[PDB]
RNA sequence: UUUUU
RNA sequence: GUCGACGUACUUCAUAGGAUCA
RNA sequence: UGAAAUUCUUGGAUUUAUUGAAGACUAACUACUGCGAAAGCAUUUGCCAAGGACGUUUUCAUUAAUCAAGAACGAAAGUUAGGGGAUCGAAGAUGAUCAGAUACCGUCGUAGUCUUAACCAUAAACUAUGCCGACUAGGGAUCGGGUGGUGUUUUUUUAAUGAC
């Protein structure tokens, strides 16, 4: 719970409570939901991130295939169609689209789309007492109009991505044959739910295969027809009836968001400078310099992996080299022109 | 862009003596005029020999690595 | 009221010698070596031989009258290593412990400005 | 606990991760050890002096210098904290020239042997034998237990005398599984 | 003024960085050995691949490196090395054959033919600014259950 | 299975 | 003499690489 | 030594201090930097001759490039005849022959290692890369010389030199 909450930033090194840790505390949420709700001021992002985390705070809304065909996948199709990789914005997808109901055709809409009746309707009570603690506090009102929102933009659909990770970086998990290659064969035969994950922070075992854990069979990756994306957040896991240990999926993300994220957090260390033709240390300064760098996320006793290099400008701290800020490919490249100039 | 043809005064100078359009000397000639007989005496720049007034025999320059070093007390112009 | 003598400590690969003399170094007052106080051959070399060595001078050092010791460690030096061992080091900290005042410690290894070959060989030595 | 002092010289190219790793260096010298800390800039020597009236430890003094010097022979400070925190820790310390007599490329290529690609090699011993080692050039320092810094030693001799780093990562293996 | 000793300061660390890479330039130089150079540049790949510092190709690119490839046929087997390992049975060798496919492979990529990255800075600057102890603490009391650089310290 | 500000 | 060195004439071992499909 | 044993040792070993003798070698400074046709060359001082580069409005005027024949030098090892013989050390002897990360270790040590006068003429004698000449990009470091500055420092009278 502690090293949980410090990951979130809820708590520092010497385990005080941080100015976050109190803001989180002022919610009625779990601190992971809190955090989500924290990070989301940005491009009016809010309203998005408050139905999410009121959607997962609550439970799935959504009836499972083994609860319970065509009628079934035709609602599924509705709600997968903000993200093909995300769980998480096929939930966003439902609470917002029940926004635009009217009252007297709200039952019919939960019954037509497999969606159960009563989880919603506090999902729409927990929303407006997010959305009034946060007017709230942060100046209070709120109508049933005040929840409806439109589409998010490409843009914001990434970020939403962002703060979700933000709140799950300690749930991530990592394609196993990206690791492994031997261990973890895929082949374009294998299943999408028998592709093998590891999740980070994973207590090594001596046989790597007893820490793997696959796709849930409800997620709609199941369905995707492609190999599913490198990385993967996940909300909970699950033991299989064949002893096979399954992950509820939130979203995917892409390397170089994931290390802006654990950057913050205690999960990201950086390696030395790389060498190389494009792979320079440029150095402005005896203290100051840009260099391409690999990013190991994750804490020798568990599973962290090596992310892709990413440009960084360091600066020379006390005798140590500290990263100030990540760097895109043109701005390097133009950082380097420069100096030849 | 430079014209070979028509090079810059200060490039030129720049330059190695046998690397220009067309090479010459980079040394001179001197007129030193004794301290005691006033007389002129015509002095190579870069004299290897330690030229010696001829009424007074005074040293005048001596011979270094490269341009004389012309002794102290001595007046010299360009010539 | 404080007497001084010197503590010289010859930290070999296979054993250790401590040996406290006076100033000049002619006269001997005590010396003890890893082997004098260890059963096996291969434990003379050892950090505990030398704290029982130093100890042990460091007691009859101080019924001989002895309370400060200057201290000049040295190692085989000459063709061979230069620098005093662990079995040197742990003899300099016992003598510490002991309570006999350390007055100024030195390295006095013998360094050739040019030496003779060394015993290895071309191929060299201590697979 | 009688007035004593001791004395180690910095050389310059520690003097500035000193300057970096001090406000690390004097808490522990001067609450645990209760140990009077100075460096004389003039002479560049870090100074520890025993406190009569405060220190307790006689091994104090010692117990510190020791740490200075293991800083001051290229080890990070934490390593070197280790001396103030135990008691059976030593320095070995041994040349490349005294294995065997290299020059030139050859004993370039030595040092490079030792250290590795990236340092595994040089990190691959250190787990194993469970010490630490600075390759200072061609001055090698090991640091640990004394059982410990022989089977580092003979790993690191038998790279400079010419066995391939692969031979000894294995050799490292079956040690270290012993251990 | 000692702002001059500054400037020096400042370009003597430059010129002891300056020795640093030359003297890791010369070593690295001198090693020309096939094993080490082929790891070097293996990872250099991975690198420049997973950072992707390398532009995509325009199908215009595309084709006009596929027409010079066309144009000079320079990665086929009558090249003159190709053709020397081939006629004297050096190719049946494992590794001389590997350097035969690698040209060869290169040469064929050359041939191919209701309604319902930006980074987030999670900066204290983006926050949700919203307003709500010391007391409570003594609550909480009720309940009960550079130093010694030049001179001694 | 439960269940919560 | 199932001899050594050389000269001559022969024999033999090291060939698969990428893409798709099951 | 992985543990032992050949070995030395109460006639005093190992260790300590004051000396003395012999023969080699020139640590750290030391750097692919400098020098030499190559092999190679590292303590101070003196003598003997030699040499590249630079400066020159000095002199000769095609005297030049490459080179079978032919000649000089040619690491280490090695041979002939004297000298020397400290260390290390092929050969030879001898202790132990138990234990696989420490598995070839130890002790005595002939020839040699060093030198003088001659032989031998081989190296991964490597940049696995003929010599001469011309041309084809930018950058800043270093070694030797030369030019320029109204630059810092020293000369602590100036200065002129030297060092930057
Ligand atoms: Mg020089
Ligand atoms: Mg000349
Ligand atoms: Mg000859
Ligand atoms: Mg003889
Ligand atoms: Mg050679
Ligand atoms: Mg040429
Ligand atoms: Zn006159």
């Amino acid at each position: 719970a502690i090293q949980l909450l410090q990951y979130l930033g809820a708590l520092d090194n010497k385990e005080m409570i941080t100015e976050d840790g109190k803001k989180m505390s002022l919610f009625p949420l779990s601190p992971r939901f809190s955090k989500m709700l924290l990070v989301s001021d940005e491009k009016a992002c809010l309203p998005y991130i408050v139905a999410i985390v009121s959607a997962l705070s609550v439970g799935d809304p959504f009836i499972n295939e083994f609860e319970l065909r065509s009628k079934f996948y035709k609602s599924r199709s509705q709600f997968s169609k903000l993200d093909k990789f995300s769980d998480v914005f096929r939930l966003l997808s439902v609470v917002s689209a029940m926004d635009y109901v009217p009252k007297e055709q709200k039952e019919i809409f939960m019954k037509k789309n497999f969606l159960r009746g009563k989880l919603m309707e506090e999902i729409v009570k927990l929303r407006k007492q997010l959305m009034y603690i946060i007017k709230s506090n942060t100046s209070v009102v709120i109508r049933n109009e005040d929840l409806k929102s439109d589409i998010p933009s490409v843009i914001q659909i990434k970020l939403l991505k962002q703060m979700i990770c933000a709140g799950f970086v300690d749930h991530v998990a990592v394609r196993a044959d990206v690791l492994f290659p031997d261990d973890a064969k895929i082949t374009n035969r294998t299943s999408i739910i028998n592709i093998p994950y590891i999740p980070v922070l994973a207590t090594r075992t001596p046989n790597i295969e007893d820490c793997f854990v696959y796709i849930h069979p409800t997620s709609i990756l199941n369905n995707l027809g492609e190999m599913p994306p490198k990385y993967m957040l996940y909300y909970s896991l699950h033991l299989g009836g064949n002893n096979k240990t399954r992950m509820n999926t939130l979203c995917d993300i892409a390397s170089t968001p994931l290390a802006n994220i654990a950057r913050k957090g205690l999960l990201l260390t950086y390696s030395k400078p790389l060498t190389g033709q494009g792979l320079k240390t440029v150095n402005l300064s005896p203290t100051e310099r840009y260099c391409y760098v690999v990013p190991r996320f994750g804490s020798d006793l568990k599973i962290g992996w090596d992310l892709n290099p990413i440009a960084v400008h360091q600066k020379k701290q006390k005798g140590q080299w500290t990263v100030i800020k990540f760097i895109t490919r043109k701005g390097f490249q133009t950082i380097t022109g420069e100096e030849k100039e | 862009v430079q014209d070979l043809l028509h090079p810059t005064a200060a490039s030129e100078a720049r330059k190695h003596k046998l690397k220009t359009l067309v090479q010459g000397p980079r040394s001179y000639f001197l007129d030193v005029k004794c301290p005691g007989c006033l007389n002129i005496t015509t002095v190579f720049s870069h004299a290897q020999t330690a030229v010696t007034c001829e009424s007074c025999s005074t040293i005048l320059c001596t011979p270094t690595g490269g341009k004389a070093k012309l002794s102290e007390g001595t007046s010299f112009r360009r010539k | 009221s404080q007497v001084f003598g010197v503590a010289r400590i010859y930290a070999s690969f296979n054993d250790t010698f401590v040996h406290v003399t006076d100033l000049s170094g002619k006269e001997t007052i005590a010396r003890v070596t890893g082997g004098m106080k260890v059963k096996a051959d291969r434990d003379e070399s050892s950090p505990y031989a030398a704290m029982l060595a130093a100890q042990d001078v460091a007691a009859k050092c101080k019924e001989v009258g002895i309370t400060a010791v200057h201290v000049k460690i040295r190692a085989t030096g000459g063709t061979r290593t230069k620098t005093p061992g662990p079995g040197g080091q742990a003899a300099l900290r016992a003598l510490a412990r002991s309570g006999l005042r350390i007055g100024r410690i030195e390295d006095v290894t013998p360094v050739p400005s040019d030496s003779t070959r060394k015993k290895g060989g071309r191929r060299g030595r201590r697979l | 606990i009688k007035f004593e002092s001791r004395k180690i010289m910095v050389p310059p190219h520690r003097m500035t991760p000193l300057r970096n790793s001090w406000t690390k260096i004097y808490p522990p010298l001067v609450e645990h050890l209760k140990l009077q800390v100075r460096m004389n800039l003039k002479t560049k020597s870090v100074e520890l002096r025993t406190n009569p009236k405060f220190t307790t430890d006689p091994g104090a003094l010692q117990k510190g210098a020791d740490f200075i010097k293991a800083f001051t022979l290229g080890f990070d400070l934490d390593d070197s904290i280790a001396l103030l925190r135990l008691d059976d820790l030593y320095i070995e310390t041994f040349e490349v020239k005294d294995v065997k007599t290299l020059t030139g490329d050859h004993l370039s290529r030595a040092i490079g042997r030792i250290a590795g690609k990236d340092g595994k090699t040089k990190f691959a011993i250190e787990n194993a034998t469970r010490t630490r080692i600075v390759l200072a050039d061609s001055k090698i320092h090991i640091l640990g237990g004394f059982t410990h810094i022989r089977m580092a030693r003979e790993s690191v001799v038998s790279l400079i005398l010419g066995s391939p780093p692969g031979k000894v990562y294995g050799n490292l293996r079956t040690v270290a599984s012993r251990l | 003024p000692e702002e001059m000793r500054k400037r020096t300061t400042e370009m003597r660390l430059m010129r002891e960085l300056m020795f640093r890479e030359e003297r890791k330039a010369r070593r690295l130089k001198k090693i020309k050995s096939k094993t080490y150079r082929k790891i070097k540049k293996k990872e250099l790949m991975k690198n420049r691949e997973l950072a992707a510092v390398s532009s995509d190709e325009d199908n215009e690119d595309h084709d006009i490196a596929r027409a010079k490839e066309r144009m000079t046929l320079k990665h086929k087997t009558n090249s003159k090395w190709a053709k020397d390992m081939i006629k004297h049975g050096m190719t049946n060798d494992a590794e001389t054959r590997e350097e035969m496919e690698e040209m060869l492979r290169q040469g064929e990529r050359l041939k191919a033919k209701n309604p319902w990255d930006l980074l987030l800075t999670a900066d204290d600057s983006t926050r949700l600014k919203i307003v709500d102890f010391k007391q409570q603490d003594v609550i909480a009391e009720a309940f009960a259950g550079l130093p010694g650089w030049g001179e001694w310290a």
